[PDB]
């Protein structure tokens, strides 16, 4: 039983950074939309290369 | 090797110069802003990003 309440507090940590993940996630789909409009693919990926 | 720069005095008809020399070598002779310009964008620029 207390093994499962720590199981439970475990999966809601996991939940709470997925969508941790999920959110820094906007945040680069934000950020390659707004470099890509200044200049296409992050000025082409090249300096992601 | 060296292509064998000048050194002189400016005075003469340098352009005249690299006109009969295309002409000896029938070469198509162009002119360019290099020398006095400070920035690489006539001499190199840059990566075409900006």
């Amino acid at each position: 039983l207390e093994r499962f309440e720590l199981d439970k507090r475990v999966a809601q940590r996991v939940k709470e950074q997925m969508d941790t993940n999920q959110r820094e996630y906007y945040l680069r789909e934000q950020m390659k939309a707004i470099q890509k409009e200044l200049g296409g693919e992050d000025g082409l990926s090249d300096l992601e290369a | 090797a060296p292509i064998l720069v000048l050194v002189g005095p400016p005075g003469v008809g340098k352009t005249s110069l690299g006109r009969s020399i295309a002409r000896s070598m029938n070469r198509k002779f162009h002119r360019i802003s290099l020398g006095g310009v400070r920035d690489e964008a006539e001499i190199r620029g840059h990566r075409r990003t900006y």
